[PDB]
């Protein structure tokens, strides 16, 4: 089976260039047909271009005139797009498709690489912040509280969170994170337990941020 | 530039049914469509092109039809292996477009949230700024309406909503409106609530506290 | 015959795909009668009466032109067409049918689908369809797969776009080459 695989996550600042790159598994190069999209986070696929991995041929967008670039290597046979002027609307994920194979060319995509995450800021790598999430016995909701660990003001994507390093799996919920004004990342974690064992037991969020290399713990105090 | 809407933006089945698409274009298409589905976290799945071909290894469900305008995608039962969005694109003529996105759910009967409330720890009562938390638990379906009354006032612009995905085998939606503020705002309110309206409820349903 | 006629798309004429269709009721009298094709140019046979004559094999080789290459398919007259993508030899016994078909074949922009040898390295043979693209070698500088001097992709897009003229528009075009009659009873 033709396969697609390209470069990994990538986070870029506004006015720098950037090039992304993937790999082709083809068992014919018979006119291959390279052919790019673009995926803003959950909203629509907006379309990149197509480049002739045959010969040489650079048909490009109209909204991304002027500005994007696309090749490819032949013994190699990977295919490579410079992406250059890059802005804050930029971000998203990044999508090598193609491999018509049989047929010279088309127009739609079979073959499709499994994504790469470019993300265009201005901050800089930064610990996350974290508080508890403490309830009260006046929400005693079937003998069953919520609680939960707050993580504030971090970058960039993501920080993977556990609680008591896996100790617990029922009823937990991460939420995903969410953009603030201040140009940073912020995500809530939260788990219900019954009430009945909350005074009497031990439970301790457990967040990771390799980019940033901390580990964090903080018990909760009801 | 060919202009692509797609209807009902979200839609409801049970798993073994039969569920409608329909990809609306605003200007006229010689069977020049791809059907593609969207799982959340992944790389898109392809399983018509051409507006009616059914494209290899698939699942025999799947069945486009239509030409001229109205397109439509049907499948006959319907597995787990379905829940995900759903995308038309036209291949007619220049820059190529996609769809709004149609995804299914699961249905069951009209759960009702558990709502809560955090106050600010003291912590971020010494960062600089104070953060509120209301969260409904176990709602169905996502579809919410929540509100934030300080000092019997409603509040907006500062408030932000953050909801999980549909579980897996929960098939249930979870919530968190969170309220930040700066501290000259903290004591000069002095009681604070978040209200939710809610499908399931009887009633509009509100919780609130005050300083500790 | 509607089939192998005007289907969804077709092919280039690099790949012309003979499509062997026989041993049922031949009608062309009903092909004659809709006149939805503006070519029918039968060489060999007569058209009007080709649903009563009965042959024992009749193909289909199904490609598109444009409206300047649809003369250079000739029984005889070599060109772009009769020379380096699909050649008509001079036996020709069938009838070649072509109609306009942007509605379901020209894109705008050009056709990307549909590609035409321009310069194929060696001259192509009677009723062949090269589909190898070997870089034409212009004498020197050997091109055995390199690119620059004297090199010449053969495959070239053919610019198929509705806002094109007639004369540079998909011609679809299914040849019958006769070697399947009509009541006979």
């Amino acid at each position: 089976q033709v396969q697609l695989v390209q470069s990994g996550a990538e986070v870029k600042k506004p006015g720098a260039s950037v090039k992304v790159s993937c790999k082709a598994s083809g068992y014919t190069f018979t006119t291959y047909a390279m052919h790019w999209v673009r995926q803003a986070p959950g909203q629509r696929l907006e379309w990149m271009g197509w480049i002739n991995a045959g010969n040489g041929n650079t048909k490009y967008s109209q909204k991304f005139q002027g500005r994007v670039t696309i090749t490819r290597d032949t013994s190699a046979s990977t295919a490579y797009m410079e992406l250059s002027s890059l802005r804050s609307e930029d971000t998203a994920v990044y999508y090598c498709a193609g491999g018509g194979g049989r047929r010279l060319q088309f127009d739609y995509f079979d073959y499709w690489g499994q994504g790469t995450l470019v993300t265009v800021s201005s901050a800089s790598t930064k610990g996350p912040s974290v508080f508890p999430l403490a309830p009260s016995s006046k929400s005693t909701s079937g003998g069953t509280a919520a609680l939960g660990c707050l993580v504030k003001d971090y970058f960039p994507e993501p920080v993977t969170v556990s609680w008591n390093s896996g100790a617990l799996t029922s009823g937990v919920h991460t939420f995903p994170a969410v953009l603030q004004s201040s140009g940073l990342y912020s995500l809530s974690s939260v788990v219900t337990v019954p009430s009945s064992s909350l005074g009497t037991q031990t439970y301790i969020c457990n967040v990771n941020h390799k980019p940033s290399n901390t580990k964090v713990d903080k018990k909760v105090e009801p | 530039d060919i202009q692509m809407t797609q209807s009902p933006s979200t839609l409801s089945a049970s798993v073994g049914d039969r569920v409608t698409i329909t990809c609306r274009a605003s200007q006229s298409i010689s069977s020049w469509l791809a059907w593609y589905q969207q799982k959340p976290g992944k790389a898109p799945k392809l399983l018509i092109y051409d507006a009616s071909s059914l494209e290899s290894g698939v699942p025999s469900r799947f069945s486009g039809s239509g030409s001229g305008t109205e397109f439509t995608l049907t499948i006959s039962s319907l597995q787990p292996d379905d829940f995900a969005t759903y995308y038309c694109q036209q291949y007619n003529g220049y820059p190529w477009t996609f769809g709004q996105g149609t995804k299914v759910e699961i249905k069951r009967t009209v759960a009702a949230p558990s709502v809560f409330i955090f106050p600010p720890s003291d912590e971020q009562l010494k960062s600089g700024t104070a953060s509120v938390v209301c969260l409904l638990n176990n709602f169905y379906p996502r579809e919410a309406k929540v509100q934030w009354k300080v000092d019997n006032a409603l509040q907006s612009g500062n408030s932000q909503e953050s909801v999980t995905e549909q579980d897996s085998k929960d098939s249930t939606y979870s919530l968190s409106s969170t309220l930040t503020l700066s501290k000259a705002d903290y004591e000069k309110h002095k009681v604070y609530a978040c209200e939710v309206t809610h499908q399931g409820l009887s009633s509009p349903v509100t919780k609130s506290f005050n300083r500790g | 015959f509607g089939e192998v006629f005007n289907a969804t798309r077709f092919a280039s004429v690099y790949a012309w795909n003979r499509k062997r269709i026989s041993n049922c009721v031949a009608d062309y009298s009903v092909l004659y009668n809709s006149a939805s094709f503006s070519t029918f140019k039968c060489y060999g046979v007569s058209p009007t009466k080709l649903n009563d004559l009965c042959f024992t094999n009749v193909y289909a080789d199904s490609f598109v032109i444009r409206g300047d290459e649809v003369r250079q398919i000739a029984p005889g007259q070599t060109g772009k067409i009769a020379d380096y993508n699909y050649k008509l030899p001079d036996d020709f016994t069938g009838c070649v049918i072509a109609w306009n078909s942007n509605n379901l074949d020209s894109k705008v922009g050009g056709n990307y689908n549909y590609l035409y040898r321009l310069f194929r390295k060696s001259n192509l043979k009677p009723f062949e369809r090269d589909i190898s693209t070997e870089i034409y070698q212009a004498g020197s500088t050997p091109c055995n797969g390199v690119e620059g001097f004297n090199c010449y992709f053969p495959l070239q897009s053919y610019g198929f776009q509705p806002t094109n003229g007639v004369g540079y528009q998909p011609y679809r075009v299914v040849v019958l080459s006769f070697e399947v009659c009509g009541p006979k009873k």
